[PDB]
């Protein structure tokens, strides 16, 4: 009983990434843009941190 | 060797200064592609998880 | 405050502000490269932030 | 299990997401300023939703 | 498009936006550009995306 | 009675045929004002909820 609270507890957890913030919250799963354009250069470019 | 071109090109600074450009038509942003998990949820096999 | 609200959705239509300046003036042309660094650098989503 | 997952987390809801959830339903109702162009734009619209 | 296995999530993160080109100094630029204004607050250009 | 407008005033067509305008700093669009979904009482339908 007490397993099986723990697994639906499990699955009503965290949602999925809806912002930016959320992909810097995490390591587990990468991300990537095209290798050449301008935008690589928005991030190249950036002054936020 | 052309005259007018209507194409999807990104209105920039470095560009102004060379063509000229009328309003924008489409407004857009940099966006996240996600592998959009589904709620693959199977029968007899999920109840002795 | 009171932080009571929230908004969903995406946007309905294409709107949008410009700096407005009278017809057949000498400035226009330098504040619309004025507005497109400031587009560029970003400074725009500092202040929207 | 599942009465513990609801009590656990408690992360309600909204019902309304989308535009095409105003006229999914007629029970919330919605309304705009009594002028102005946002009106405009309904009352000068060809879309059927 | 197909599988239809993607999705998109979040709000855009800059401003960008595509125009009509035109050579600078041309005599047709401003009629080009009260087209385009003129299809913008029409809504054809939303008829045209859906 | 002015020089220029720095203020949020609205692109349109009418407006283009007196005074020019420059390139949007900022694209809006119409969205959705609801309140924020807060905890509701459920009552009976908790019974089997
Ligand atoms: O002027 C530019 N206009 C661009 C227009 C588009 C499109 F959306 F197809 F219109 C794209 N793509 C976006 C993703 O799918 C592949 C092509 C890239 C463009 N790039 C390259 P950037 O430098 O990386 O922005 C430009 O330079
Ligand atoms: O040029 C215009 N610029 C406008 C600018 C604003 C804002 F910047 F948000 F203050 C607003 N508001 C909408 C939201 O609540 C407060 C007032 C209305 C504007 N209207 C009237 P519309 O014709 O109904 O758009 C114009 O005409």
């Amino acid at each position: 009983t007490a397993n099986l609270a723990a697994f639906l507890t499990v699955e009503r957890m965290v949602s999925p990434i809806e912002s930016a913030e959320d992909l810097a919250k995490q390591t587990e799963i990468a991300y990537g843009t095209l290798d050449s354009g301008s935008t690589k250069e928005f991030f190249r470019r950036s002054k936020i941190a | 060797r052309a005259d007018i071109a209507v194409a999807p090109l990104t209105i920039t600074l470095v560009r102004e200064e060379v063509i000229d450009f009328s309003k924008p038509f489409m407004s857009l942003g940099i966006s996240i592609m996600i592998k959009k998990p589904q709620k693959s949820k199977p029968g007899v096999f999920s109840f002795l998880d | 405050k009171p932080c009571d609200t929230m908004k969903v959705g995406g946007n309905l239509d294409s709107k949008g502000y410009g700096i407005a300046t009278p017809k057949g003036s000498s400035l226009g042309a330098a504040v619309n490269l004025a507005v497109l660094k400031l587009a560029e650098q970003g400074a725009l989503d500092k202040l929207k932030n | 299990a599942n009465l513990a997952a609801f009590l656990t987390v408690e992360r309600m809801v909204s019902p309304i997401e989308s535009a095409e959830d105003l006229s999914k339903q007629t029970e919330i109702a919605y309304g705009t300023l009594d002028s102005g162009s946002t009106k405009e734009f309904f009352r000068r619209s060809k879309i059927a939703v | 498009r197909k599988p239809c296995d993607t999705m998109k999530v979040g709000g855009n993160l800059d401003s960008k936006g595509y125009g009509v080109a035109t050579p600078k100094g041309s005599a047709l630029g401003t009629p080009v550009n009260l087209a385009v204004l003129k299809l913008s607050e029409q809504g054809i250009l939303d008829k045209l995306k859906n | 009675k002015a020089d220029i407008a720095i203020a949020p005033l609205t692109i349109t067509l009418v407006r283009e045929e007196v005074i020019d305008f420059s390139k949007p700093f900022m694209s809006l669009g119409i969205s959705i004002m609801i309140k924020k979904p807060q905890k509701s009482k459920p009552g009976v339908f908790s019974f089997l909820d």
